[PDB]
RNA sequence: CAGAGUGUAGCUUAACACAAAGCACCCAACUUACACUUAGGAGAUUUCAACUUAACUUGACCGCUCUGACCA
């Protein structure tokens, strides 16, 4: 007894006549290649991903964030453009490359990728991290606006909260030292949640810190709604998540 | 499982050709040529070998099937000389003759005339070009001479 | 019948005689291959010799001993120099000819370095026109036939030809210029061959004003505008 | 030689899960292979081809 | 061209020294 | 011999426009290619629109074009009055046998 | 004392690792890539960034994947990623690009390889 | 010269923006050679104006492909 496909079979577009024609793989990479391809699309069989893949809702995630900003992509490639050549003009930089002695400067990339692709890996870190589905019930937004936390230690150092690092009780005891980019005349409110912390009930959080209609970046000037409590993760709970919403 | 319709989805050597642990020559049909060889000959075995990996490079961006590349046995000439005012030969250079072969086959019947336009452009200079229909001769020809099976079938004469 | 008229025109082309001069960045490259070539080489039997004849004759200086040294008597830079002498004597063919200076466009001779074609002027309705040389077709005939029997009627022609393949590589499409313009006679279709010429050439009787050998570059100025786009196809100069 | 336990079967972690001469089925997620070609369970769960 | 791939090296590791010489034919074309 | 840094930077560069070069070279002899099949496979489609006989013929293979002889250019051409000295050619090429 | 994913072993790569350093090389860029087990991305660093691409002579050279893994690096240690593992082909390891990736990486600060699971 | 269609480097129903992408392609080393791998190389929106958005929409302007005129 035998059962038709309920779908295309695989390898079924395969002209099997000009055999000896078809082009071959040759490589183990361009093999493997089509082979992760293959692996990714739906599929009318039983799957790996049918019984381990988490089950995403079909439905988009809502986006609830600020609206994206508006760029002129032709001058904007137009300068791109310049840019490179005027860099690949200089023979300096063209020995460096070929002689496997330049670098990039981490600190300038990181002003860069802050200012363009940093929101988008920063939603892409938080939904990994669980916050869009534990705080906004599976609503993302993209952190458009760029927030710099840092826990003051000692009287020469800052301890930097950036989107998973760890930071221990002892580093935040006191209030953090808060800094955005904000417009005069605006407001913004600033809070602090466990997650993770609370005792008593599992889907409850902790308000560790909420200051309300902040005067532009003028986060001192905000009213207290709810005084700075530092971080107390029980004793053999794991690690628990502390983030900042503005 | 048989009865399953996911049946056969791993079969996998309906896509392979089979493997068969000399060589029957294929002659060509109306429209294409059977198995042609592509012989290099110069002078000088850098020409002779750079042509030849240009001709095969060149087939395979024509999708043209290269059967085999080989090299044929090096040919030595003494080249002898008259001496001025003399009647002896004296040996003046040892020139060497170096062989090259792209085995083709499956070219086209119209388009054998634009690959060989192509292939005598490139020619360089002092390498020869001799594009001759591939025939058992030519394959016994690259194997050593047997003097002892001579003997035995000039018995047999 | 049909209205279009059949004509099987030959391309016959004269490839290059000599190689091609060497560019500037192809002759850069050329002596860094030859530089890499001696650096990464072995002593050759002419360098060991001239290194032992030198070391030879230290020794002979620091000590009488001689050890016969029948070889020592002609040196390897010695036979260097008897070498060259015969080279600056032997005076090698000219790779441009006279027919390059005096510009003789109906002579081989001319432009060995590339290759050439042959065109010739055919008069049709009282005016004259460079074509390659055409046939009209007949019946019993292959079409590629038509082009071989071209090479026939070329005036005191001695040259053989070797035709590639059977198909044509081209072909021009023309309507009359309402002189003869009729249903039975629409226009006509010439189909070009492409052939090589192996040896020979036209008799020293008429040469001018019956043929010239061009280059593809130069094929323009005899060739019309619609004839030249349809030849400068399947013309090559690679 | 066989398969041990069928699609849907609850195993217990070192539960021979099929034992072949060949590799007719492959081990996947939390499936160790032995030294024979054995299959078994690296983890209590439910089997799943 | 002729020049397509007449830019060679001797692709050998060990090999002598070789010299570029002209052929002088029987007819008088060298190579 | 070591060799100095300002040649093996010469080196590099001449390497890098090689590249460039010969990338060109195989542009025109790609374009040519396609250039010629496209006038042939036009000629013939036109071909057999006029007469199927002929076009039949056309795509036949040619028994005459096989063996296909052609020697390379020289360097300089032949010169018409050139006396080559008198010899010999004695070929000294070894002869390999197989025993057993 | 997480469940690592045990198995797979008549198949390439293993997936015995919460995170790993995937290196994607195309024609034109590099990229390399953390993600988790159950095919999340983490951080990510490419040539196709402004940021990085306006300060390389060219994105296709060792000196590009050198510099992907430094700013990986550092994106790694400000998402709290200290391990992973890297799972690279004969051919890929041995490589003077991937060798230069991974001292980048090992020089940041991220460790190449993954502690063992506590069962007990 | 007229009338239509047409528009990213070779191909692509690549391009949401975070960005002009993926493959094909060229040189060198390895290979008898090919292939593979390593290390390098070259690239495109035809050009302007229109929520300024726009490779994408509408217009001209260019190049292209056919259909006619012109044609030997
Ligand atoms: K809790």
């Amino acid at each position: 007894r035998r059962t038709p496909p309920l779908g295309p079979m695989p390898n079924s577009d395969i002209d099997l006549s000009n055999l000896e024609r078809l082009e071959k793989y040759r490589s183990f990479d361009r093999y493997r290649r089509r082979a992760e391809q293959e692996a990714q699309a739906p599929h009318w069989w039983r799957t790996y991903r049918e019984y381990f893949g988490e089950k995403t809702d079909p439905k988009e995630k809502i986006d609830i964030g600020l609206p994206p900003p508006k760029v002129s992509r032709t001058q904007q490639l137009l300068e791109r453009k310049q840019a490179i050549q005027e860099l690949r003009a200089n023979v300096e930089e063209e020995r460096a490359a070929r002689l496997r002695t330049a670098s990039v400067p981490l600190d300038a990339v990181r002003a860069e990728w802050e200012r363009t692709c940093g929101p988008y890996h920063k939603q892409r870190l938080a939904e990994y991290y669980g916050l869009y589905r534990d705080l906004f019930h599976g609503a993302t937004f993209v952190p458009r606006v760029p927030l710099h936390v840092a826990y003051a230690v000692g009287e020469d150092d800052l301890m930097p909260v950036y989107c998973g690092n760890e930071v221990t009780p002892t580093e935040a005891a006191q209030a953090p030292e808060v800094t955005y980019e904000a417009e005069e005349g605006s407001l913004w409110t600033l809070l602090l949640t466990s997650l993770d912390g609370h005792l008593l009930e599992p889907d409850a959080e902790y308000l560790h810190w909420l200051l309300t209609n902040i005067p532009g970046n003028r986060v001192a000037e905000g009213q207290v709604t709810c005084p700075y409590l530092p971080p107390f993760p029980a004793r053999g709970s794991g690690i628990h998540r502390l983030a900042f919403l503005l | 499982y048989k009865t399953k319709p996911t049946h056969g989805i791993g079969k996998y050597k309906h896509l392979i050709k089979a493997e068969e642990p000399v060589r029957a020559i294929n002659l060509g049909t109306d429209y294409e040529y059977g198995v042609l060889n592509i012989h290099l000959t110069a002078y000088d075995m850098t020409l002779a070998e750079s042509y030849a990996q240009y001709v095969h490079n060149l087939c395979n961006s024509l999708s043209i099937k290269v059967e085999e590349s080989y090299a044929m046995p090096t040919k030595t000439i003494e080249v002898l000389q008259l001496q001025d005012q003399g009647s002896k030969m004296l040996l003046d250079s040892v020139l060497t003759t170096h062989e090259r072969v792209v085995q083709i086959s499956g070219l086209s019947a119209t388009f054998a005339e634009i690959f060989l336009e192509i292939i005598q452009s490139s020619l360089p200079e002092g390498v020869r070009l001799s594009v001759k229909e591939h025939t058992e001769e030519d394959f016994k020809g690259r194997f050593k001479a047997r003097p002892e099976l001579e003997e035995l079938l000039a018995k047999l004469k | 019948g049909s209205p279009w008229r059949l004509l099987g025109a030959l391309c016959l082309q004269r490839p290059p005689v000599v190689s091609k001069p060497l560019t500037p960045l192809q002759e850069e490259m050329a002596s860094l291959l030859q530089q890499i070539e001696i650096e990464r080489s072995l002593y050759s039997d002419h360098e060991l010799r001239a290194l032992d004849e030198n070391q030879r004759l230290a020794k002979k200086k620091a000590d009488l001993h001689d050890e016969e040294d029948e070889q020592d008597i002609l040196l390897a830079q010695d036979l260097e120099d008897m070498w060259e002498q015969k080279f600056l004597q032997f005076k090698l063919g000219a790779r441009i000819t006279e027919a390059d200076e005096k510009n003789d466009r109906t002579s081989l001779n001319r432009k060995l370095d590339r290759n050439l074609v042959l065109l010739v002027r055919e008069k049709f309705g009282d005016q004259d026109v460079w074509i390659l040389p055409q046939a009209e077709w007949q019946p019993g005939e292959t079409l590629r036939g038509t082009a071989e029997r071209t090479l026939a009627t070329l005036s005191e022609n001695n040259m053989e030809a070797k035709f590639l393949g059977n198909a044509p590589c081209g072909h021009y499409t023309f309507k009359f210029p309402q002189a003869m313009r009729t249903e039975s006679n629409l226009g006509a279709k010439v189909f070009f061959f492409k052939a090589l010429l192996l040896t020979g050439d036209f008799s020293q009787a008429g040469n001018k004003g019956h043929h010239v050998w061009v280059t593809k570059d130069e094929l323009g100025d005899y060739l019309k505008p619609k004839y030249l786009a349809q030849v400068r196809r399947f013309v090559s100069d690679l | 030689q066989g398969i041990k336990k069928m699609e849907g079967h609850y195993v217990h972690a070192g539960n021979i899960i099929a034992t072949q001469r060949h590799f007719r089925w492959h081990p996947g997620a939390h499936v160790g292979v032995g030294k024979n070609k054995c299959l078994y369970a690296l983890e209590e769960g439910i089997v799943r081809y | 061209d002729s020049s397509r791939a007449s830019l060679t090296r001797v692709h050998r590791q060990a090999y002598a020294r070789l010299y570029p010489v002209l052929l002088v034919k029987q007819d008088g074309s060298t190579i | 011999v070591e060799l100095t840094f300002e040649e093996t930077e010469r080196r590099a560069l001449l390497l890098k426009k090689w590249s460039l070069y010969k990338q060109q070279e195989r542009k025109m002899e790609r374009d040519t290619i396609r250039a010629m099949l496209e006038a042939q496979q036009e000629a013939l489609e036109e071909l057999q629109l006029e007469s199927p006989k002929l076009h039949a013929e056309a795509i036949k293979r040619d028994p005459n074009l096989f063996p296909f002889e052609k020697e390379g250019p020289h360097y300089t051409p032949p010169i018409p009055n050139y006396q080559p000295p008198e010899g010999r050619y004695n070929d000294i090429t070894k002869v390999y046998t197989q025993v057993e | 004392v997480a469940r690592k994913e045990r198995g797979w072993r008549t198949v390439f790569p293993s997936r015995e690792f919460w995170h790993r350093l995937r290196v994607i090389r195309t024609q034109h860029h590099v990229e390399a890539l953390v993600e988790h087990q159950n095919g999340k991305v983490v951080v990510s660093a490419s040539t196709r960034e402004w940021a990085i691409k306006k300060h390389l002579y060219s994105t296709r050279n060792v000196v590009a994947c050198e510099s992907i893994g430094r700013v990986l690096a550092q994106r790694c240690l400000e998402a709290g990623i200290n391990f992973m593992v890297y799972q690279p082909t004969p051919w890929e390891a041995a490589s003077d690009s991937m060798k230069r990736l991974q001292s980048a990486m090992t020089e940041g600060g991220v460790v190449l390889r993954e502690p063992q699971r506590i069962y007990e």
